[PDB]
Parts: structure tokens; C-alpha cells; sequence
């Protein structure tokens, strides 16, 4: 898919920031570089020069995670057409920003030090401190230079949950017209208002979690399968579902939806013609009831205890 | 053996409209003993905690106290003062 | 009649017999087994209220063991309490 | 003899969320059914041995249970 | 690399079959026939002796 | 109804099982329906924290080495 | 950050010493504090409530104990 | 008995009295009772660090991480 070229400005200096690691990896090797605001869309280099391009209208949702509660700070850019760079060719490209951990030393060679009490946590929130205010001077200087045209978005991680949707369990944070998760690369993203309906699967006496299946608008995309949502986290969504209010049912038995859509493919009519999204909805006879006429005739045995 | 009738009767108390199915009735009355069983193993256990001979009611608001989570341990032993401030008015 | 006493449809006299024939200590008080069935029907007219109340929901009058599932599962303190039991069906 | 059907595997595999198993895991599930069953019925029959009777009945169980933490 | 069980292939183990569904009466006690459960020594008994053998742990 | 693992090879695995330790033994058909829904609720826990440590270490195929792990976790070795 | 936030980094890594844990990363102090003081409210609760039908307000070691078996 | 150099004695007993104060305030405990808090304190801690690095070489990966905590909580049932 094509492009648009980048252009630059020199009638004025334009936004700037340094010290963001590129994720993908363009060579094997991880690498670090910096980020500047043009006319059209982002520009990105390196020390190695590579030149990535990020067009503004290109951009669907712009994510933004910051850097209290995680050890990384994540700017998130979702592409409407992948670009190739690199002889590789993405469609999620983030910058990320580290703050600084202790990976190792464990007593094997663990210096004394620790016990110094260096009391380096202050000198820690100085340094988130620079970076968050950098980083919203960078947010709202590029908010003026974009004239509003897109915005970005800040993900609720208070109400946010806890969800394993691909091969990796992480956590899941909804956003303002998104839901997604860009600290675990792969990243994960998804638009709410792209979403018809949400089924939930394994919902049950007791158990640790349950599985949760996102269906879309459209039918030749496969639904998303979120596994491994805790049961402390099954309303709190519902508080978030009647927020952007889309509909949500639920079902104990999990699904065959590759014959699902191959079936919403090949003949749509059938589907709404029997009621459409009506499958998310005797037992006397499997259960007798409590005849209210059956009594114990001992009464008043009590007996006496004394003082 | 089957409490079913003071079951019945509360749920007339609070919803009288309503009955119940032999089967959730069973469930019922083996869950009621099994949390009698519980705390009565946990005030037998105080009977030879604080060394007393006897139970007094003090032991089964600990173990009411103990057993329960916190919005349920005081509205417990809410009722159980209540009983025994009626049965000590004579 | 202890348990018009008492104020409350349990059994106290049976509570206290039941309490006194499995044996747990030497010696069983007076005043034990009234706050013990005063827990007693505190606890099944709330878990009765809940039943009723997810019965009333379903748009049904008898309570099923489903609906004793969804009470307690809408429940955080007897989902921390009595989320560890075993009822599938009969 | 070991005498679990196969598809009662892949439906327990099914409602705890399992997507992808491979061709060895039966014979675990089978082994570790066999673990819980023979304390469990030890347990049991040690109830009715000191029942003074032959008789298995569901109090039996449920009093088995109820060791470790399950009622 | 492995089996699935998302997709085809689910439905077929869940068949409903009357000769495994169901259960026999080999060693079942007759509903007729009354039995009485255990007494409070008699089970805290066997329970304190099956404790201290599970300390000891014999049988092995 | 849909139902999980059919009552009879569970009841056969279970008599044989029984019978390792003791003979001549008098069943309750609702001590064998209490059995098998026991063992089917805590077999679906232990299958849910299996998946869950699968989940966890980056596979999508369930191992044997998930299960030992689930169970030395919960404590049930010895 | 409440009056105190809790315990020190060393103090942590000694714990992890004990274990047969290795290669520590950044994030386990404030999940350790704040499984810490979870497990601490859970346990104490039950201290205080065992000094409390002791009838006295004295808090030994011996409520402790019993604390610890009854959780198990 | 061998639990000792892990924790100060003062933030422990600051923190004694942050908990303290939230459910009966003006108790007093001996100098037994700390030492066997701390004991047991030491001890669960080390009984869940041992799982959590237990989870997280299953990972593939040698590091802990706090995935491995949450993992080994939830196995656990906090």
C-alpha cells in the first residue's frame, strides 16, 4: 500500500524529544533514537538514520501510557495502512522510554550498598517528574500544531482489568474510543465503536476467570478471543459496557466461530431472517418442588438447662 | 435432621410470595448444617482456648466474629444481641 | 417454649440439644444456644432475601439452585466466605 | 482399567477454557483422577468402617470432603 | 504439535448416549433398605487415628 | 442436558479403585452422583490454573509440566 | 503513600536471598508491600479479635499462634 | 530458628501500628508477640518467593517478574 511523503519546515523549529526505543526492532538488534513533529506526520531517526515516516491522517487512535505504575513509558501509534521500513513491514509502531530497574544481584555478587541507604526512590520520582512533564509538553505542543485534526488517546488503568487474550496474560486497560494493551508486545488495540456485540463464554459456579469474545461489525474477521478475565473483573466491564452502552450477553458453552462466520458469509440472509442475534438467551418436571404440607409432628422437646 | 419448616417460615417472612424447589431445599439444609458444623468446631475449639468448662454466648459471637467477612461479622452479632438482650428481658 | 422466649422461630431448645449431644465439651451453657440461633436465622433470612430478590430478577417464584448461584456470586462476602463449596445439581 | 472415555477429557479441557492439547496429556488427567479417588475413598470407607455398618451413603462423602475445605 | 478443541470436532463428545449416561446397581445399596450415619465419637476417632497415620504415612 | 464425563466409566473407576482397599462394599446412588460432581468441580479448577500457567509462559499448547506445576503451588505433592 | 509506606528495599532482597529467588526486577517492592499489608489486615484482624474475648487488651504471642493455625 | 537480619526491627513496628490503629486502637503487645509475628511474616514471604521464582523459570525466562506474583497469588487465592 502506498504513501505519503514527509516534509519538513525550516521557518521554524518544530517539536523535538529524544531517547525513544523503537518497537519494532528495525535491525535484530534493539535501537534507540529520537522523534520530531512536522507538517504531515511524524518523523522518527536514529543514530543509524532510520527515517520513519508516520502520516497524521494515517494515525487511527494515538495511545499514550505513562510512567507511574509501569517501569516504561509508551507512545502508540496505530497505522490505517502498514508501512515497510526495514525490509519489515508494521502496522503498530511505539516509542518507548525506560526509568530505570535492578535486573539482577542477588547476593551472588550483591553489594553492601543497598544497606547504605542511598534513599535513590526520590531521586526516581524527580525523574519520572522530568519525563511526565516533558512528555505533556510535548502532547500539547503537537495538539496545537495538528489544528485538532486527530487525538490521542489516555487509557483508564484504575478501572481497567485483567485479560489474556493472546498467548500472554497481561492486562487490559480500556480507553475513550478504544480498548487496548501496547506494554506487552505484540501490542493489542481495538475500537469500540467498530464492535457489535460482546459474549461472554464459561460463566459458571465458582472458577478463577472466564473467557470473553469480542464480535465485530463485519464477518470475514475472526472474533477476538480475550481468555482469562477474573470473575472481580466480570461487572466492573459491564460498568464500562453501558458507558459507550454496547450490548453484552452471556453463555457457559465456548463457541465454534470459525462455522459461525463461515455461515454469516456464505448466506447473510438466513442469519437475520430467523431473528438475527437471537441465540443469547420441563425444568418441574427435572425438579420437583417443596410440598408445603410436610412437617415434623415433635415439638416443645426442648427440655429444660436450669439456671 | 430437615430444617425446612423455619426456612420456609423466614422466606415468608421476607418475601411471601415466594416458595422453593425440593432439590435448592436439600441444598439448603446441607449447607445450613455445614456452617452450624463449622462454627460449632470453631467454639468447641474455644471451649479449650480460654479454658472454660462451659460455652457462653461470648464464644459464639467470637467465632460469628471470626468465620465471617466484615459487613456480615457485625450485622451477625447485631441479631445475636438482639436474641440475647430478648431472652435476658424475660 | 423457649424459643417464643427467645423471639425468634429457631429452635433454641434443639439448637442447645444438638449442640449438647455431639459431644464438643463437659459442660453447655444457658445463653449459647439463643445468640446461636439468632445468628442462625439472621444469616437464612439474608441469604433468603438474596434468593428472593434474584428469583424476583428471573421473573420466577420459586427459587432454583441457580438462583442461589447468582445471589451468592453477586455477593463479594459470601463469594470471600462460601465461595469454596462443591453444589452442581441432583 | 483406567476407564476414562477420551471425549470426557477433551469436555473437561473444554469448560476450563483449554484451546490447544497435546497427544500425552490423558494419561496425567487419568493419573491424577486416580490420586484424588483413592484418598477420597479411603476416606470414605474409613467413615463407613467406623459406622459399624457396609453402607456408602453421601454423608459419608460430603464428611470426606470436608477435610480439606470443600463442603 | 498438538490436538484443538475450537472449532470442528467439539459437538460429537457431547452426544447423548443412553448406555453411558446412566449408571448400574453393582455393590448399591436398595433405597428400601435404612441406614444410619456415624456418631460424633465414632468419626472424631477414626479422623484423630487417620490423622496420626497421615503423619506416619505407612502404606507406600 | 448437555452434560460432562458420563457416570458409568466413572462409577466402574471408582468401584475398582474402592475395591483396591476394601471388598464387599454397599453403594449410594447419591454418594457415587456426589463423587463424580466433586472430582468434575475441583478437575475444571485445576484445568483452569493449568491453562492459566500455559497462558503464562508464552505457549499455547498445555504440557504435563503446567500440571505438576499448578499442583506443587497449591501444595499437593505429599 | 499513607503515614508510612512500609518496608525497605534491602529488607526485600534479604527476603529474596532466603528464597531461591534470582534476578529481582524493579517492580516487586510495591506488589510485595501491598500483598504484604493485604496478608497483614487478614492475620491481624484475627489477633486483635482473639486479645479482644481474651478480655484483655494485651496482644502475646500466643493469639498470634492461634491466629496462624486457625488460617492454615 | 533462623530468621532474623531480613527486616528491621523499626519500620516493622511502625507498620504494626499503622494496622493497629485502623481496627482497635491503644493495644499493647509483648516483645514474644513481635518477634512471632515477624517470624511468620518472614516465613510466608519466603514460601512465596520461592513459587514466585518457581513460576517464573517456568517462564522460559530466569527473571521475577510481577506476572509471576499475581500468577502465584491467584494459584494461591489472595
Amino acid at each position: 500500500v502506498k504513501q505519503d511523503s514527509l516534509v519538513i519546515n525550516l521557518n521554524r523549529s518544530n517539536p523535538k524529544l529524544k531517547d525513544l526505543y523503537i518497537r519494532p526492532n528495525i535491525a535484530q538488534k534493539r535501537m534507540q533514537g529520537s522523534l520530531e513533529a512536522h507538517v504531515n506526520g511524524f518523523r522518527f531517526t536514529s543514530v543509524r538514520g532510520d527515517k520513519v515516516d508516520i502520516l497524521y491522517n494515517n494515525i487511527k487512535h494515538a495511545l499514550f501510557q505513562p510512567c507511574d505504575g509501569e517501569m516504561i513509558i509508551v507512545l502508540h501509534f496505530h497505522l490505517k495502512n502498514a508501512i515497510m521500513f526495514g525490509k519489515k513491514r508494521h502496522t503498530d509502531v511505539q516509542f518507548y522510554t525506560e526509568v530505570g530497574e535492578i535486573t539482577t544481584d542477588l547476593g551472588k555478587h550483591q553489594h553492601m550498598h543497598d544497606r547504605d541507604d542511598l534513599y535513590a526512590e526520590q531521586m526516581e520520582r524527580e525523574m519520572r517528574h522530568k519525563l511526565k512533564t516533558a512528555f505533556k509538553n510535548f502532547i500539547e505542543k503537537v495538539e496545537a500544531l495538528t489544528k485538532e485534526e486527530l487525538e490521542f488517546e489516555v487509557p483508564f488503568r484504575d478501572l481497567g482489568f485483567n485479560g489474556a487474550p493472546y498467548r500472554s496474560t497481561c492486562l487490559l486497560q480500556p480507553t475513550s474510543s478504544a480498548l487496548v494493551n501496547a506494554t506487552e508486545w505484540p501490542p493489542f488495540v481495538v475500537t469500540l465503536d467498530e464492535v457489535e456485540l460482546i459474549h461472554f463464554e464459561r460463566v459458571q459456579f465458582h472458577l478463577k476467570n472466564f473467557d470473553m469474545v469480542i464480535v465485530y461489525k463485519d464477518y470475514s474477521k475472526k472474533v477476538t478471543m480475550i481468555n482469562a478475565i477474573p470473575v472481580a473483573s466480570l461487572d466492573p466491564i459491564k460498568e464500562w459496557l453501558n458507558s459507550c452502552d454496547l450490548k453484552y450477553t452471556e453463555g457457559v458453552q465456548s463457541l465454534n466461530w470459525t462455522k459461525i462466520m463461515k455461515t454469516i458469509v456464505d448466506d447473510p440472509e438466513g442469519f437475520f431472517e430467523q431473528g438475527g442475534w437471537s441465540f443469547l438467551e420441563e425444568s418441574e418436571i427435572e425438579d420437583e418442588t417443596f410440598n408445603p404440607s410436610e412437617d415434623d409432628y415433635e415439638e416443645e422437646e426442648e427440655d429444660s438447662d436450669e439456671d | 435432621e430437615s430444617y425446612s419448616i423455619y426456612v420456609y417460615k423466614v422466606l415468608k417472612q421476607v418475601h411471601p410470595d415466594t416458595g422453593i424447589s425440593s432439590k435448592a431445599m436439600g441444598i439448603m439444609n446441607s449447607f445450613v448444617n455445614d456452617i452450624f458444623e463449622r462454627i460449632a468446631g470453631e467454639a468447641s475449639r474455644l471451649a479449650h482456648y480460654n479454658k472454660r468448662s462451659t460455652i457462653t454466648s461470648r464464644e459464639i459471637q467470637t467465632a460469628v466474629r471470626l468465620l465471617l467477612p466484615g459487613e456480615l461479622a457485625k450485622h451477625a452479632v447485631s441479631e445475636g444481641t438482639k436474641a440475647v438482650t430478648k431472652y435476658t428481658s424475660s | 417454649t423457649r424459643s417464643s422466649r427467645a423471639g425468634l422461630q429457631f429452635p433454641v431448645g434443639r439448637v442447645h440439644r444438638l449442640l449438647r449431644k455431639g459431644n464438643y465439651s463437659e459442660r453447655v451453657g444457658a445463653g449459647a444456644p439463643v445468640y446461636l440461633a439468632a445468628v442462625l436465622e439472621y444469616l437464612t433470612a439474608e441469604i433468603l432475601e438474596l434468593a428472593g430478590n434474584a428469583a424476583r430478577d428471573n421473573k420466577k417464584t420459586r427459587i432454583i439452585p441457580r438462583h442461589l448461584q447468582l445471589a451468592i456470586r453477586n455477593d463479594e462476602e459470601l463469594n470471600k466466605l462460601l465461595g469454596k463449596v462443591t453444589i452442581a445439581q441432583g | 482399567i483406567q476407564g476414562i472415555t477420551k471425549p470426557a477429557i477433551r469436555r473437561l479441557a473444554r469448560r476450563g477454557g483449554v484451546k490447544r492439547i497435546s497427544g500425552l496429556i490423558y494419561e496425567e488427567t487419568r493419573g491424577v483422577l486416580k490420586v484424588f479417588l483413592e484418598n477420597v475413598i479411603r476416606d470414605a470407607v474409613t467413615y463407613t468402617e467406623h459406622a459399624k455398618r457396609k453402607t456408602v451413603t453421601a454423608m459419608d462423602v460430603v464428611y470426606a470432603l470436608k477435610r480439606q475445605g470443600r463442603t | 504439535d498438538g490436538e484443538e478443541l475450537i472449532g470442528d470436532g467439539m459437538e460429537r463428545d457431547y452426544r447423548a448416549i443412553p448406555e453411558l449416561d446412566a449408571y448400574e446397581a453393582e455393590g448399591l445399596a436398595l433405597d428400601d433398605e435404612d441406614v444410619e450415619e456415624l456418631t460424633a465419637s465414632q468419626r472424631e476417632a477414626a479422623e484423630r487415628a487417620m490423622r496420626q497415620r497421615d503423619r506416619e504415612a505407612g502404606r507406600g | 442436558t448437555e452434560l460432562l464425563i458420563r457416570k458409568l466409566p466413572f462409577q466402574r473407576l471408582v468401584r475398582e479403585i474402592a475395591q483396591d482397599f476394601k471388598t464387599d462394599l454397599r453403594f449410594q446412588s447419591s454418594a457415587v452422583m456426589a463423587l463424580q460432581e466433586a472430582c468434575e468441580a475441583y478437575l475444571v479448577g485445576l484445568f483452569e490454573d493449568t491453562n492459566l500457567c500455559a497462558i503464562h509462559a508464552k505457549r499455547v499448547t498445555i504440557m504435563p509440566k503446567d500440571i505438576q506445576l499448578a499442583r506443587r503451588i497449591r501444595g499437593e505433592r505429599a
